[PDB]
């Protein structure tokens, strides 16, 4: 990913294996889940409001208190010494931050 | 150019038979007086026995819409696909009906085919059904088509 | 919490929409009701109506789902309202107190056939106190 | 992403629009198509954001709105009530916004917009309503740099689509996608909202775990039908019903097109492999347990369900003829959607009748391939596939006690139109008749070998036991399809001609020659160990219940004589019968059960009902004597459930009544020795 | 005694039970269902009703071109992005498919584009010049870029199924041709032409076919389930007559493709020369208006019994009679401007059996109707479909010959309908005498009041007297006219409903057998049809004017 001088057929390559082996099972979920508005009753749901302050300005879009539920992010570290089967459920670790 | 069965003629109700693997021309028949019955007339030997239409003749009287019929029992035209039509005997006058009571032949489920000298009730009524696919309901009934009566008291075809 | 009394009450009530007395009421026997008063209900509201009460879930109401709706229901005093307003409406001569006189349009109001001789030798034993006319006394102790 | 790292990538994206409350963004620097597309993605992104955020605001809103309006009913509805009585609540257009249903409320309660004022909310509590309105109006931006999203987004597309001419349908289709909703924000929540549901905190786990079942099995249907995924269907509809949010939200679970997802997922694996027959049964089966247990669940599902009836009937013969699969095909799922729903049923329209129709026509004219395949022995026609096919029709055709005139009609009219659907008994011509057939089925019941294979143990049909249940159900499928009596006496003339065609279809001589057949009787054996035939094989109860509908509806019983010769041939000897299984051993035995359901179901309410014709019997005193008797043996018993001996209390009380006081005297001599005991049993 | 009393006190106890298991307020529903109760009913309500209009001002934007001059061109003029838009939704129908797949951004922006075209008391003459003008350059805003071609790809792919998005595309076409734009017509004459496409006639006949028309047993079922109580859940009831709408939208876009007397497209309808194969538009539509007359005489034949027709059925039979004025306006528009193809081939066709049963219906329904008071609307609709189907008549008959076949097909069709016509031709002298009556001094001596609101005696006396009425006139008459206890009937009123509808529908059927009679001189059965009509033709004589013209057909005509 880092490298400036890989060929472009190899970056690109190189880019979707990232996004395939680590990323796009949880991006599919929330993909599938995104048209779907399920928002429980709570202090939180409660607290939110169409503006951010008095005057009547648009916020940033994205921040803010989102309290409508999502799939939850599963990860599971990728080591062959472990004999436990449980590790092929959900996807790979990876350093997300 | 081609001519429609219309109320008030004379006509023949004419089936066919392939019994041993020829074609056999009947036509039914009735006797007013003593047997109530209906028979058939073979009309396809002609050469060697002549028929007997003077039995065989059928008067159309009325055409009258199914829902005409309806409200008729609750209380020239041109013959249409789908309509009920009225049959009187010329000879004798009376009316093939479904008699409603069967002589068992070897089937239970029908019933016999006779003459009625009553008007009324729902016997007497058949309703005209279009056999071949080209014909459909509220179409004009041509004078030479192929036709499926069905009793509107037993929904059973004439058989 | 309910009165004994109000108890029994609503154990004759309870028994008027149970005619077979098994103590279930079905959609179907709810429904005879309905219609008899004029309504005409589908048997999905019928369904709708008992199953909200059907805490059970057996799709009858008992006696004690029926309490505990009557409970939900602010039914404190409406009874003998009820029956105070009965009281007037049956005296249509206004005069407080109902005359065998009257009785012979009322009779004829619900649509009950009792001959009306014996409605007066059935109203000489209604009549305890006797007075020929029932007033509201006379008519509590009749309900 | 989140706050500052989403507020930096914002910032990036265009500085000017996204600036915190020269530099040239991503969107400004004359990107590629391929660029351009993924620029087009993230842009929807945000839209959708935004749709969120909007949703969760109306969602909080919402609540206290609701909570005022509440408070207000409640205060409203206490004013309304001091005036009026309990009793003219009926009565009371005043009330009748009380009486609504909730939906219907609500609507007549928001109606503040324009000023018909029919609304009976006030002013102040319109207030907060009228200003959120306008907010969320002005937020969607439907009431000078361009400072937003939505004209940002107006602005690019246009000035791309102006710059250059895209070459591509995919950027083409999605930057006027885009536009368009930027141009329709109203659409977007139209969209949204009929897919929003609230739910309470204690909720919120088990709403989570349901929505990754249900992500497990949406996800599962990009991979192919093998045999892991289809443990993974089966466990997560087994998590799916086990959650008890599947029952008491169903409104939910129809926003979310579960029933959607589980047909599609059994749509595929039918459809893989029509000619190389249904591989992965129990996976049918279990998609049209899940589907018949969500129609059941609530009545706008099975609404929802009912509108894929059509495919279902195609696929109707898919399990039809494999044993311990009833009520997982989808026929069964058919059938749960149109029972007991006269919404639904009167919706049925003819060709759905028609499939059907001809589906047990040609049951009946051929044999069953795998049945034969597997060694039972060849016969003309199919009644393990005929009885399913007549069930459902009886489902169809009956509903909530009476019948729909308008099902019955078409059914009884394709029935007689084509009469291979009766069987060879009443195909007309060579037909030995439904009481010489049930014979032949006991003798076939009887033999081993037309009964078996004779080449696990459930999948060994019982052929005479296949046969009989077809007759029966088409027994009853008929009785069903008679017209009610409400209808014959005013007189009318269809109601009249299909009572006359079932009459002629099956002679009442038939019907009493079946009720008249006996059945076997369990016994003690040597050991004293109870030896007890089996259900599955012979004759049932049922099949008699189902002769005796036939004979109620159809033929009916209006004649002293016709009833007495009845209770002579076919009722007495099996209310005897059952008044002698009444020991502690036999009592409890399958024989016994089934006996006793059958005669409290059907036997003794006809009799009740036919009570005024008990009144002149003086010459037939033995008989009416001993059918007293036998019912208070019977009324004796204990294994007896309440309804059962409310039932023969009912039945006792009215014959009782009916009968002169000659004909009780060995009944009240029997009683001056019960009654005195004062037990249970004396109250009746 | 005390019993009797309880059973007294018990209805008045059963209501108050059954009311309070009835009595189901909001307030007592846990907060979260009825905050989702709330969301979908503000949803319904507000959010769905809020209307913005933006379709003019988006289109206007996406058609101006975005400074390319300015731009880096170095070559042609580049397309704007509405003729980008309209090229891909072209290209995606010129695309093979088994079937037309449903697309919602053409579904929208078809909607926006057909918006952006019509944007729709006295008004002047410069106005509607103005406003003529203005729809001409909303309508060359789009079939300059390409929207003719567009709107009859989709049509050819639609492969004769309907749906969506063929509802979509005939708005479109309709929009754009509304006026009868000479340009538009072209531009699709030409293209269908070079193109020889024989989809697009396949796929119109399959969606004549695939049109609805009324469901006896539909309408049965739904007033069963309105008797049992059942509300109906869809929002019209629209089981009867599936689709009112798009039948009409389809026939009004052949209407609008005819408009002008477009003669060379009224050809190429009936017969395709370049095509292979050849599709009859004109005979398929003869057919489906057959279809919808046995329709609304299946409703007749339902309602004949009936005392009075209920909401339902009327509006059904309104759309009904909606449907089918578009049917006979198509038809109209089909074979006027003398052609002579079209002509023939109507009277070829099974025309004559819709017409026969429109008479009888026509015939029935004026003497049922009109002595009811609430179903004014529904006689004034069928008023206007007699009207149109007369008019549709007249064309037939223009450009006629002396002793010509479709005038001999007209005299054989009047005599099979001879009862229905003899009726209706009684109703209109009888509605037609009304207004001589009065305005006769002998009514202004019964009311020599200004007000004139006579009583019924009053006008009984007076009809009597008038003795121009027989018995059997006078008492439909009476039962015809609908006053108060008073008796105090508005005769204005009276006279106006029953003379106007009477006066240009009579005057109508005057002409058409005028010119029967004129063109068809030595025919027995002609002659005893006029006798029954002497009356009529008699009152219309003043005003009837008649002339000869050297026609188009270098013939003389008269008109
Ligand atoms: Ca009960
Ligand atoms: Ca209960
Ligand atoms: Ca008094
Ligand atoms: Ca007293």
């Amino acid at each position: 990913i880092e490298n400036k001088y890989m060929p472009g057929l190899l970056r690109a390559g190189y880019y979707d294996l990232l996004i395939d082996i680590h990323l796009s099972s949880y991006a599919t979920a929330r993909l599938m889940m995104n048209n779907e508005y399920i928002v429980p009753m709570t202090e939180e749901t409660k607290s939110i409001t169409l503006f951010p302050d008095e005057n009547k300005k648009h916020g940033l879009p994205g921040i803010g208190l989102s309290t409508s539920l999502r799939p939850r992010m599963q990860f599971s570290s990728p080591s062959f010494v472990s004999i436990s089967n449980e590790c092929y459920q959900y996807s790979p670790e990876f350093p997300l931050d | 150019e081609i001519q429609f069965l219309r109320t008030d003629d004379e006509v023949v109700l004419q089936c066919t038979a392939t019994i041993h693997k020829e074609q056999q021309k009947l036509c039914l028949a009735a006797e007013g007086f003593g047997n109530r019955l209906c028979f058939l007339e073979s009309t396809s030997n002609s050469k060697n026995v002549p028929p007997d239409l003077s039995i065989c003749t059928f008067v159309l009287e009325q055409s009258l819409s199914v829902r005409a019929l309806q409200e008729m029992l609750a209380n020239h035209r041109t013959l249409l696909y789908g309509h009920a039509i009225l049959l009187r005997h010329s000879y004798s006058g009376m009316y093939l009906c479904c008699l409603s009571t069967s002589r068992s032949s070897t089937d239970k489920l029908a019933f016999d085919v006779g003459l009625q000298e009553d008007t009324t009730g729902e016997a007497c009524w058949w309703t005209i059904h279009p056999a071949s696919k080209q014909r459909s309901e509220g179409e004009k009934v041509r004078v030479g088509d192929d036709l499926i009566l069905v009793s509107v008291s037993s929904e059973r075809y004439l058989h | 919490q309910l009165t004994e009394e109000q108890i029994a009450e609503f154990k004759e009530a309870f028994s008027l929409f149970d005619k077979d007395g098994d103590g279930t009421i079905t959609t179907k026997e709810l429904g005879t009701v309905m219609r008899s008063l004029g309504q005409n209900p589908t048997e999905a509201e019928l369904q709708d109506m008992i199953n909200e009460v059907d805490a059970d879930g057996n799709g009858t109401i008992d006696f004690p789902e029926f309490l505990t709706m009557m409970a939900r229901k602010m039914k404190d005093t409406d009874s003998e309202e009820e029956i105070r307003e009965a009281f007037r409406v049956f005296d249509k001569d206004g005069n407080g107190y109902i005359s065998a006189a009257e009785l012979r349009h009322v009779m004829t109001n619900l649509g009950e056939k009792l001959t009306d001789e014996e409605v007066d030798e059935m109203i000489r034993e209604a009549d305890i106190d006797g007075d020929g006319q029932v007033n509201y006394e006379e008519f509590v102790q009749m309900m | 992403f989140h706050n500052e790292d989403l507020k930096h990538i914002l910032q990036l994206i265009e500085p000017s629009v996204f600036k915190e409350a020269p530099k040239e963004g991503l969107l400004q620097m004359k990107l590629p198509e391929p660029v351009k597309l993924q620029m087009c993605l993230l842009l929807q992104y945000l839209c959708d954001c935004q749709v969120r955020h909007r949703i969760e605001a109306i969602v909080a809103f919402s609540d206290d709105f609701v909570a005022k309006l509440q408070d207000n009913q409640r205060f409203r509805y206490n004013e309304v009530m001091q005036a009026l009585n309990m009793s003219a609540a009926l009565t009371a257009r005043k009330t009748k916004e009380f009486r609504s249903p909730p939906q219907e409320q609500i609507n007549m309660l928001l109606n503040f917009k324009d000023d018909k004022s029919e609304c009976p909310c006030p002013e102040e509590i319109r207030d907060q309503l009228l200003d959120f309105h306008e907010d969320l109006m002005t937020h969607c931006g439907i009431e000078k740099k361009s400072s937003t999203l939505q004209q940002l987004i107006s602005e690019t597309m246009v000035r791309w689509a102006q710059e250059s001419v895209i070459e591509d349908p995919e950027l083409v289709r999605a930057m006027f996608v885009l536009l368009h909703r930027q141009y329709d924000g109203i659409g977007g929540l139209v969209r949204a909202l009929p897919k929003t549901y609230t739910i309470n905190g204690v909720s919120v786990e088990d709403t989570i775990n349901l929505l990754a079942s249900l992500g497990q099995i949406r996800s599962l249907l990009s991979v192919r039908m093998g045999k892991e995924e289809e443990k993974l269907m089966i466990r997560g509809l087994g998590d799916i019903m086990n959650n008890k949010v599947f029952y008491q939200h169903p409104n939910l679970m129809r926003a979310l097109g579960m029933h959607e997802t589980v047909m599609e997922v059994m749509v595929n694996v039918l459809g893989g492999g029509e000619s190389k027959e249904i591989t992965f049964p129990k996976m049918v089966a279990n998609c049209c347990r899940f589907l018949c247990y969500f129609c059941r669940i609530s009545r706008q599902n099975q609404k929802a369900m009912f509108d894929h009836l059509s495919y279902l009937l195609e696929n109707s013969s898919v399990g039809l003829a494999s044993p311990a699969m009833r009520g997982s095909t989808p026929l069964d799922v058919a059938a749960a959607s149109v029972m007991d729903n006269n919404e639904l049923a009167l919706a049925l329209r003819e060709p759905d009748l028609e499939k059907v129709v001809r589906y047990l026509a040609g049951c009946g004219l051929q044999s069953c391939q795998m049945l034969v395949s597997k060694g039972y022995p060849d016969i003309g026609w199919n009644p393990v596939e005929g009885e399913r096919y007549l069930d459902f029709l009886r489902f169809a055709v009956f509903c909530n006690g009476e019948s729909v005139e308008e099902n019955a009609n078409v059914v009884v009219r394709l029935l007689i139109r084509r009469p291979e659907c009766f069987g060879p008994a009443l195909r007309g011509e060579g037909g030995n008749g439904l009481l010489a057939a049930m014979e032949e089925a006991i003798k076939i019941a009887e033999d081993p070998s037309r009964d078996g294979p004779s080449p696990e143990e459930d999948d060994t049909i019982h052929m005479g036991n296949a046969i009989m249940t077809f007759y029966s159900a088409l027994i009853d499928l008929l009785g069903r399809c008679a017209p009610e009596m409400h209808l014959i006496h005013a007189g009318k003339g269809e109601a009249i001609r299909i009572r006359s065609i079932l009459r002629s279809l099956i002679p009442l001589g038939d019907l009493v020659g079946v009720i008249s057949i006996a059945f076997q009787m369990p016994t003690i054996a040597k050991d004293g160990n109870v030896v007890e035939p089996d259900m599955s094989a012979g004759f049932c109860p049922d099949h008699k219940a189902a002769m005796v509908l036939f004979l109620d509806r159809v033929y009916g019983i209006e004649v002293q004589d016709f009833l007495l010769h009845l209770l002579e041939v076919g009722f007495l000897p099996d209310l005897r019968a059952a008044a002698s299984l009444d020991t502690a051993a036999l009592s409890a035995t399958d024989m016994a059960l089934a006996l006793n359901r059958y005669l409290c179901t059907a036997v003794l309410p006809l009799l009740t009902r036919c009570a005024p014709l008990f009144a002149g019997t003086e010459h037939h005193a033995s008989l009416i004597d001993s059918l007293l008797h036998t019912v208070y043996r019977l009324s004796k018993g204990c294994s007896l459930t309440k309804a059962q001996r409310d039932s023969i209390e009912v039945c006792l009380l009215s014959i009782c009544g009916q009968l002169r006081p000659s004909m009780m005297q060995h009944l009240l001599r029997r009683l001056v020795f019960d009654v005195p005991l004062l037990n249970e049993h004396a109250k009746m | 005694k005390k019993a009797v009393w309880h059973k007294l006190l018990s209805k008045q106890r059963k209501r108050a039970v059954v009311a309070c298991f009835r009595m189901a307020p909001l307030y007592n529903l846990p907060r979260h269902r009825a905050v989702n109760l709330f969301l979908q009913g503000y949803e319904k309500s507000w959010i769905e009703t809020e209307e913005h209009y933006f379709e003019d001002k988006l289109i206007e934007d996406l058609a101006k071109p975005g400074a390319e001059p300015p731009e880096e061109d170095e070559g042609t003029k580049r397309v704007d992005p509405l003729h980008q838009l309209i090229l891909l939704f072209s290209r995606t129908a010129l695309t093979e498919k088994c079937k037309l797949e449903e697309d919602f951004l053409y579904m929208a922006y078809a909607d926006i584009m057909a918006k952006s075209c019509h944007d729709e008391e006295v008004k002047s003459f410069e106005e509607k010049e103005m406003e003529k003008q203005k729809l001409l350059y909303q309508q060359a805003r789009l079939h300059d870029r390409g929207a003719a071609e567009m709107v009859l790809q989709t049509i050819s792919a639609s492969k004769g199924e309907t749906g969506p998005m063929v509802a979509a595309t005939l708005k479109l076409g309709i929009a754009i041709l509304n006026g009868g734009n000479s340009t538009v017509q072209q531009k699709m004459l030409d293209y269908l032409k070079e193109k020889k496409d024989v989809g697009f006639f396949q796929s119109l006949a399959g969606l004549m076919q695939s049109c609805s028309v009324l469901d006896l047993n539909a309408f049965e079922r739904q007033n069963k389930a309105e008797g049992l109580g059942m509300v109906t859940e869809e929002g019209s009831g629209e089981k009867v007559l599936q689709d009112d709408e798009f039948t009409c939208d389809l026939f009004r876009f052949l209407q609008l493709l005819c408009e002008g007397h477009n003669s060379d497209f009224q050809n190429y309808l009936r017969t395709q020369t370049g095509n292979n194969t050849t599709v009859n538009i004109i005979i398929s539509t003869v057919d489906y208006l057959l279809r919808v007359q046995e329709s609304i005489s299946d409703f007749y034949w339902y309602y004949s019994g009936k005392d009075v027709i209920d909401e339902q059925g009327q509006r059904n039979f309104s759309k009904a009679i909606q449907v089918a004025k578009q049917v006979f306006n198509t038809l109209t528009e089909y074979i006027q401007g003398p052609c002579t193809g079209n002509q023939q081939s109507l009277a070829h066709s099974r025309l004559w059996d819709a017409v026969v049963g429109f008479l009888h219906v026509f015939a029935h329904m004026q003497m049922k109707l009109s002595q009811d008071s609430s179903q004014i609307e529904l006689l004034k609709e069928l008023m206007d479909l007699q009207k149109d189907m007369v008019v549709m008549l007249l064309s037939m008959l223009e450009g006629n010959v002396v002793n010509g076949t479709i005038g001999k097909q007209m005299v054989d069709m009047l005599v099979e309908s001879s009862n229905n016509v003899e009726m209706i031709l009684k109703f209109f002298d009888m509605f037609l005498k009304l207004k001589d009556l009065t305005s006769s001094d002998t009514f202004k001596e019964y009311d020599p009041d200004g007000k004139g609101v006579i009583s019924k005696r009053d006008f009984h006396k007076a009809m009597e007297s008038h003795k121009h009425y027989t018995q059997s006139e006078t008492e439909f008459l009476l039962s015809c006219a609908e006053t108060d206890e008073n008796e105090t009937l508005d005769y204005e009123e009276f006279v106006k409903r029953f003379h106007e509808p009477a006066k240009d529908i009579g005057f109508n059927v005057a002409v058409l057998l005028t010119n029967l009679s004129e063109h068809m001189p030595n025919d027995t059965r002609l002659q005893t049809f006029l006798e029954l009509a002497e009356s009529v033709l008699n009152y219309f004589q003043p005003f009837l004017g008649r002339i000869e013209i050297m026609g188009s057909a270098k013939r003389i005509e008269r008109v």
